């Protein structure tokens, strides 16, 4: 199971940026996906989830309305489109594969992460 | 809620669906089709012919 | 951050060090299963513990945990130099719109 | 777009009658057609449909097996052949051009109709 | 008479009069789009509304409508003497073999 | 609407027998068909279904692999090919026109039936 | 036979009788519509009731019925000598491969 | 691939005008063709299509019944016959070569067009 | 206009400017491929992008795009003075009789 | 109903091997299929499932990403393509016909299996 | 193994023996139906019991079973020498991605 | 079946060259033909097809409009006329007999080719 | 290059080697039949495999083909010194104007 | 999160009026919505709630049976249909986004409201 982040870099605030993960080793279409991020020096923060068939999406309160999560099952690819990037959005972004245990869920496989910096 | 695909679902064909023709479909010609010649056909049109020049 | 973890724990190699995770009535006392992740200095978090007590086959039997009331904990026995890492607890807070919540993470220092 | 109907008249019951809807102003061969009827003093009743290439036909339950719908694309003409007419078939018949929106269809252009009376 | 319509509605010129159309899970709440036709006493019906809210370029904005649940409706505002007419709703009933079903039809009387 | 069974008779076990229904009064090509049977002194048992376009076929568990259902729209005829007939297959066989209501279906028009006897 | 029916019911002309049809969570309480057929001694079954309450225009209103829970029922009022017949219920059983399932069938005897 | 157009000019309303798109450099007979038009100061409006063998023709609703599209493969030429021209038909008309990808079509090569002016 | 495009976008040479194209379930979210054309002030609307992401060999690698849900977009990176042009998006609307539908076009102004 | 398996044998580790299950006695196109395996001396391990129309596939965690399940309805055949065989994959493989009861499913008909050995 | 079965059971011909299958809240007490298979020493397994209590027509009424809470059971009455076999239980674990889970199987030895 | 080719050699850019594939052992007039080419050190590229009676022709996009394919059925000979030769057209050209299987075609007999060189 | 092939394959005489060819939804997974050709250093390609699995009577029973999704395949068993050749796949791409499309070929070296 | 009401005005008693609330900045389909009203001189009165999937509706006793609440997820719009308006219904109507805390719920985001006057 490989999950590979791509599309990081640095932008002026107000600009858009698009991240994605290519996957292999498992059937992409059978699993939901998550994005999480970690600002430098900080702990982990959940960002968004997309259901295996794309029918549902949920976002962290701090990014809803600015970020969009999507996926193309035929390309084994997960995407995150960020609009209006703010300085506060500087972080390493990671992909993770959704898993669910009983009363709560978890990620099992993780990618390597990519860095997005927002600065003028 | 579990965001993953659900195994443990009936994998068999469902013998409980309307078996009749559906009289609710666009009856009009479809203006969304490749209008080109289609270079994917047998160029040897010879396996079946009337041996009689006339019918 | 709705789950509280100590910022730092430590011990000598060979000792047992525990990392707590304390929630409340909306997340741990609410019955949501607690998960733990391990992050090494230059990589992505790795699932360490799941389902409060279970673990991936890639985890040494040195790591274990529990859940009781609003408390949860990760115990690391036989502390090795290689255990220097950031450990995070994860659960679900029914008062928030997000699927996962995390504590702030605890750094484990091995006093080599 | 014009739809012109002719062929009504009065017949004894049990007899046949043929209606014809002549069309102009549009490409006939690209559209399906409908017939509807309105008994005097009554609302509208759907009678039949024919597909643009003649491949399919559907009939109202009350006329199936007695009525035949057909079309000659080379003459831009829609026909309705009614056999074994009953007194209950008295109505103004109208042709209409098929249209379709999304989950259901509709007629957009309507002819002026012609009257068929079946009586002893 | 598949879809239910009142046999008659009325109002004075300038007023708002609406014409209802009620179906069920087979033909409105079924997700099928509702259409409306206008018939004048000596001619064939004219498409008034299509696609629940849209209308032909031949229809002035005096007529509009909508669909919700199993209910559908045609609203006429700025009622004119010329609006005296029969209005019909149309949809598709998944339980029947015919492509179109009609309601009973409603006559709009303008109280001139 | 008429559905007319033909081809019944008696065979020794192990032999084949072929039944059919001639149809008229409706558009055969627009409807799916069913076969059912009733052994003397017994109730009704469903045997098989064929879709209007021939794309699907389903069989009762007790006959699948021995019976074949088919149709020829150009002749308005439904067929049932029974191979390896057993004594237990003795019954009156009937055609019915498929109809469907909402969550389940039903037959509306029924034929007259024909008797197939299997005996040594 | 997966739907349960009494083998016989009876009554004098002028009486009211009912014929039951009982299933379970796979075929009546499952949300599947129940249908009824009438068979006369020398012919093919005729549709009597469809859609639980509806009937062909060839059936007089003497026959009616409904379905609730896992039990469906055919009511016959104004019992006539002509009503002697075998009545069968029909549904769909989600545990089976076949499109239709039937009940055992009930013979109605009119006590003339 | 060259697409060359000629035939514009000023037309009194009600009169006809014929446009012709001469082509070369490709097998004309293997491709369908399109016409679009652009009224001065406006965007693009699709007008018509003709199939490679002339078997199908479709027209924009705004011109259907007034315009005829045709072709003559022996001269590698595409024609558009406009009758009963209206002031609203003033536009630069362009021809294009039909192309298709998966679910929708597109034009790849375009002519230079010619200006048709309809005015008192 | 069928597809929605802003009438104008801009940026300085060296900047990134994007041009949107928004449709609906009839023409983008419908699964229909989106195409882009570039019209310079005195020429024909040359194909820029096809198949949502592909382009003719005559197009510099500064242009790219994507499609998601009912939205689609053309991005120009490394914006040049020579990119001043009218950009159009094209698709197919399943509710209309025509082969192609267009947005009204967007003018890209380069702030040289 | 009869399920027949063929394609086992012995291969060096790292090699691929394609197994197949031919079926008869039932309509293949109406049923989903399963593969399970039994290492010598061990109990049963579920391996994979394919839906009747090929729209879904699920794999045991121990083989996902290495094994592929597929089918060809026109030849009534179920296939299992194993890549990167490991010593631990030595087992008797069996095909089975999917069946489903209520809240869970089961296999009803079973083939006799074939033996796959992976060894130096 | 997911479901727990004893590795062995035995008894004299004519006796009654049972084979248990114990799960938990995710697999048996979860409401998932339990199935049983019989494997004879040189062949493929045969469905013995399905739907917790039902069985194929090819199985004599010697075999029956039940399910209660998280514990399922196979009862064999009138034990014969011919019943020597491996018996397996099967269910569905909602915590795993696979359609079926099995117990480890129980070997029944008849003490002739 | 035998295909014989001749006509290669060095031609200055811009000039023309004609290739000729002489055939025997089969009824030339009953089969279509193909040309493919292979630049030295490169893989295969399809160039052109001609239908058995010359009623349809297709060309690779990179040569369309510059190359002409034709047949003289009475001489059992296939020709390829290449005008405006470019250096990039240097390749061994081969003729082949068209064949067709099901959803795609193929060659079932190949000639030996001849080398066309375009050079300054 | 339309279809994707690795540039090289090898093995010792007596060994089994395979040659792959992977396409997309427009050319192999599209349902188009894949064909294979073998080219020797001083001549034209020879039909090796047709119809994904079949072959000419002039081909030794050492060669056979297959297909799964978008992946086509050629297997050579009993590798001989004489199998040194360029192996090419062929299919039809629905997005292109040509009758045939090819991969770039795979070079087979026999380590003799 | 922006919530915008529309549709107020002055209506004689007994007539109807329809209000709506357009939304943006959040995923409309993941949240339930509320309507409240404020009479011009009074505090706040709860009017109605609709569940995120439209499955449940609840109304204040003062309006139940006269008012209907509904949503159209594809338009990101909340509607309130008020029939049989009474003078007592004069108020500013506001939409709000449903939120929930622990044992009771609350609104978090509010619109601006629109005024409905009911008067002769």
């Amino acid at each position: 199971v490989q999950l590979v982040e791509s599309g990081g870099g640095v932008v002026p605030p107000g600009r858009s940026l698009r991240l994605s993960c290519a996957t292999s080793g498992f059937t992409f279409s059978n699993y939901g996906m998550h994005w999480v991020r970690q600002a430098p020096g900080k702990g982990l923060e959940w960002v968004a989830i997309i259901w295996y068939d794309g029918s549902r999406n949920f976002y962290a309160a701090s990014v809803e309305g600015r970020f969009t999560i999507s996926r193309d099952n035929s390309k084994n690819t997960l995407y995150l489109q960020m609009n209006s990037l703010r300085v506060e959005d500087t972080a390493v972004y990671y992909c993770a594969r959704a898993a669910y245990y009983d009363t709560s869920g978890y990620g099992d496989y993780w990618g390597q992460g990519t860095l997005v910096t927002v600065s003028s | 809620a579990n965001p993953n695909a659900n195994p443990n679902a009936n994998p068999n064909a469902n013998p409980n669906a309307n078996p009749n023709a559906n009289p609710n479909a666009n009856p009009n010609a479809n203006p969304n089709a490749n209008p080109n010649a289609n270079p994917n056909a047998n160029p040897n049109a010879n396996p079946n012919a009337n041996p009689n020049a006339n019918p | 951050s709705v789950l509280t973890q100590p910022p730092s724990v430590s011990g000598a190699p060979g000792q047992t060090v525990t990392i707590s995770c304390t929630g409340g009535s909306s997340n741990i006392g609410a019955g949501y299963d607690v998960h733990w992740y391990q992050q090494l200095p230059g990589t992505a978090p790795k699932l360490l513990i799941y389902g409060n007590i279970n673990r991936p086959s890639g985890v040494p039997d040195r790591f274990s945990g529990s859940k009781s009331g609003t408390s949860a904990s990760l115990a690391i026995t036989g502390l090795q130099a290689e255990d220097e890492a950031d450990y995070y607890c994860q659960s679900y807070d029914r008062r928030l719109s997000g699927s996962w919540v995390f504590g702030g993470g605890t750094k484990l220092t091995v006093l080599g």
